[PDB]
């Protein structure tokens, strides 16, 4: 609307933005993250891991 | 004929019931705030 200058999700976090000049809607798309995991014959065997 | 081959029955139990995470659909929001 003309009024609102970002948007939010079902959850209450930031997903959208007004630019303030431009006036263009931009999405917030979080960068990517996650976990690591570290695969290991063991150290009594080899010392490749994936 | 249906792809996964699984039952009838198993595709109706599949449609009958969905997943609604309060995300978007991502091919591996989408992954909340530090939650997967
Ligand atoms: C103020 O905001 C206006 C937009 O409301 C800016 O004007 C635009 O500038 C771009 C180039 O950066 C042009 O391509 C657009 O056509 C312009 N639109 C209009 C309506 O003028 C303006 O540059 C901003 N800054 C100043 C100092 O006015
Ligand atoms: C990974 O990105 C490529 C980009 O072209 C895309 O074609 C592919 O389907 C993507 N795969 C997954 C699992 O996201």
């Amino acid at each position: 609307l003309p009024f609102q200058q970002f948007g939010r999700d079902i959850v209450d976090t930031t997903d959208a933005v007004r630019d303030p000049q431009t006036l263009e809607i931009l999405d917030i798309t979080p960068c990517s993250f996650g976990g690591v995991s570290v695969i290991t014959p063991g150290t009594n065997t080899s010392n490749q891991v994936a | 004929s249906k792809p996964s081959k699984r039952s009838p029955i198993e595709d109706l139990l599949f449609n009958k019931v969905t997943l609604a995470d309060a995300g978007f659909i991502k091919q591996y929001a989408q992954k909340f705030n530090g939650l997967t």
